[PDB]
């Protein structure tokens, strides 16, 4: 199952 | 950076004339991901060719498996044609039953 | 008997027209179970293993929603990075991301990871302690400072040590018939005369799983690397792998050479010798 939050660079 | 692809052409199972099999062309260690891979039958491109989903190794270089269902004969010749930004001209790797 | 779950993401910009090409794949050990391709018609996360199709609608809806959020972040990143590196807008670039967790033989959390690359080189990665970051250059440095202030590591650590491991165990159980089974390599040797005085012996390892394996040649009980050739492990295409090692030897002396095979599916290493 994928992670929920993905911060931008 | 750019990385030239390594090429391996082989069948899924030990080659046997008249026996249905799978012809594979494994390209790996390349970058960028855009690449042109074709399986050839007696110098001619095969249409029914599929490939795995783009993935990569620890060093970030990519790898893809192209494959087609085929039936080897004593005469028919098979090969894999590969073209990439790092290549001056398309590379051709002929299929060897013993490799 | 350690195991792992990993997600790979690749985004390629297309300056000529449209959005970047986005491709994501999910794996459990050496078995792919999901994928997403922005070029595909479904625009949904799709199954690539039988045991994953057991999941209900909420699963696929949630995974689809999340993977799309991943692609948009990568789209934004490609733009942000073009600026950091002061690059033209006419060229195509690549961002890659990989993250996941491992469980030890005790099936308990072992380690987690989250790495990032730009144009095929390391950019920024979470250290094994899952609290600090490794930045490859000054562009990555700016990202590091921003993620430290936003406490991005803390959020990832909660996932990697918790959610990640919990689902890995769930998948291992649901697909135990394959995921928890080892396929011992099927081996044999071929003989090919290269001249009237030399011959090539090729040691084959076929249909094995997982991919990890070691093939070694010995001459009169001693390891030999001279006059040998080892090809990289390759996928058979049916979920298993293949590999072979060859050595050139003097015709008539084939008996001095032995091929040793080490693999998880072998109670003890196998030794092969020509007939």
């Amino acid at each position: 199952s994928l992670f929920n939050t993905i911060a931008v660079l | 950076i750019q990385r030239t692809p390594k090429i391996q052409v082989y069948s899924r199972h030990p080659a046997e004339n008249g026996k249905s099999n799978f012809l594979n062309c494994y390209v790996s260690g390349f970058h960028p991901s855009d690449i042109e891979v074709d399986l050839l039958k007696n110098g001619e491109r095969i249409e029914k060719v599929e490939h795995s989903d783009l993935s990569f190794s620890k060093d970030w270089s990519f790898y893809l498996l192209y494959y087609t269902e085929f039936t080897p004969t004593e005469k028919d010749e098979y090969a894999c044609r590969v073209n990439h930004v790092t290549l001056s001209q398309p590379k051709i790797v002929k299929w060897d039953r013993d490799m | 008997g350690s195991h792992s779950m990993r997600y790979f993401f690749t985004s390629v910009s297309r300056p000529g027209r449209g959005e970047p090409r986005f491709i994501a794949v999910g794996y459990v050990d050496d078995t792919q179970f999901v994928r997403f391709d922005s070029d595909a018609a479904s625009q949904r996360m799709e199954p690539r293993a039988p045991w994953i199709e057991q999941e209900g609608p909420e699963y696929w809806d949630g995974e689809t929603r999340k993977v799309k959020a991943h692609s948009q972040t990568h789209r934004v990143d490609l733009g942000t990075l073009r600026g950091y590196y002061n690059q033209s807008e006419a060229g195509s670039h690549t961002v890659q991301r990989m993250y996941g967790c491992d469980v030890g033989s005790d099936w308990r959390f072992l380690r987690g990871y989250h790495q990032y690359a730009y144009d095929g080189k390391d950019y920024i990665a979470l250290k094994e302690d899952l609290r600090s970051w490794t930045a490859a250059d000054m562009a990555a440095q700016t990202t590091k400072h921003k993620w430290e202030a936003a406490h991005v590591a803390e959020q990832l650590r909660a996932y990697l040590e918790g959610t990640c491991v919990e689902w890995l165990r769930r998948y291992l159980e649901n697909g135990k018939e394959t995921l928890q089974r080892t396929d011992a390599p099927k081996t044999h040797m071929t003989h090919h005369a290269v001249s009237d005085h030399e011959a090539t012996l090729r040691c084959w390892a076929l249909s094995f799983y997982p991919a990890e394996i070691t093939l070694t040649w010995q001459r009169d009980g001693e390891d030999q690397t001279q006059d040998t050739e080892l090809v990289e492990t390759r996928p058979a295409g049916d979920g298993t792998f293949q590999k072979w090692a060859a050595v050139v030897v003097p015709s008539g002396q084939e008996q001095r050479y032995t091929c040793h095979v080490q693999h998880e599916g072998l109670p003890k290493p196998l030794t092969l010798r020509w007939e």
